[PDB]
């Protein structure tokens, strides 16, 4: 039986890397964990069955044999930066951690630079679209790199249609009351 | 019609599908006759340009065959001017778009010693 990730629609940040992290396992081998939503402010953004801190260690760590490239100090470093700095709505604090981002990817097409994605490249999408300030800093392209990085991953259906996912099971929770 | 296009398709992705928007279709046009003429080179410009903003020539998220054919006649003529650079580290800012596909595709089809590119990072 799978695990439960339920994650929180009115939530002011909304843990869309858990739910990309998610949907890569349940691509891979399907059944392993249940998506759960849930409309409500007094509520964690994210919870794996019972945990509530470092939710996305717990799914990257748990599924090793999809989450196995890049070195694991490296994919440490860069999930910091994801979790605790591309979020916050402050543009002066923001651009200097874009720039450390888009100097990671001038000769680079992935994060980490292999020949596809790691848990990295996974954390800072997330971020950067639970973050709204973003969008316009993209679109429209103050550094061009992490334009065309984003760009990419955008294209992946279990990246960029992550946020349908979530509409429309909020959808159906109105449904089923209501 | 050439080797690279054998272990392109020896891949999975070759495979498929696209695809291909009214854009698209006009981009891959123009870097197909920039092949015909034999003026690669003189549009090196370009080419760093649109790799700027899209990670592969005609905004696909894999590579297509273009992102190959393009690839074949590339690699050589930069690694050329590599060594002819006198500055190089400008070289590498003027055209670290190139730079990075390059690095992306010649380890994509496994080219060998030889053939491939310093890229230092």
């Amino acid at each position: 039986m799978p695990s439960t990730l339920t994650i929180n629609g009115k939530a002011p940040i909304v843990a869309y890397a858990e739910l990309i992290a998610a949907r890569i396992v349940n691509a891979l081998a399907p059944n392993s964990i249940a998506i759960k939503l849930v409309d409500d402010k007094k509520a964690p953004a994210a919870k794996l069955d019972d945990a509530t801190e470092d939710v996305f260690n717990k799914i990257t760590s748990k599924f090793a044999a999809i989450f196995d490239n890049g070195d694991k100090e490296q994919v440490a470093k860069w999930v910091n930066l994801a979790q605790k700095e591309l979020v916050i709505k402050n543009f002066a604090k923001l651009s200097q951690s874009l720039e450390t981002l888009d100097s990671q990817l001038n000769l680079r097409t992935f994060i980490l630079g292999g020949l596809k994605y790691s848990a990295a490249d996974v954390a800072c999408w997330g971020a950067l679209r639970s973050n709204g300030m973003c969008g316009s800093i993209i679109k429209n392209k103050v550094d061009v790199n992490v334009s065309r990085w984003y760009t990419l991953l955008e294209m992946d259906p279990i990246f960029g249609e992550a946020h349908d996912f979530l509409s429309k099971s909020l959808l159906e929770l109105k449904k089923s009351a209501n | 019609m050439s080797d690279l296009v054998t272990k392109f398709e020896s891949l999975i992705i070759s495979k498929y599908p696209v695809s291909f928007t009214k854009e698209q279709s006009a981009q891959a046009a123009q870097w197909e006759s920039v092949l015909k003429s034999g003026q690669i080179q003189p549009h090196l410009d370009q080419l760093n340009l649109v790799l700027r903003d899209n990670t592969f020539i005609v905004s696909t998220l894999y590579p297509t065959s273009t992102d190959v054919h393009v690839f074949e006649v590339a690699l050589p003529l930069i690694k050329d001017l590599v060594a002819s650079s006198k500055d190089v580290k400008s070289t590498y800012t003027t055209y670290r778009h190139i730079l990075r596909w390059i690095d992306y595709m010649q380890n994509l089809l496994e080219v060998s010693s030889t053939d491939k590119l310093e890229i230092n990072h």
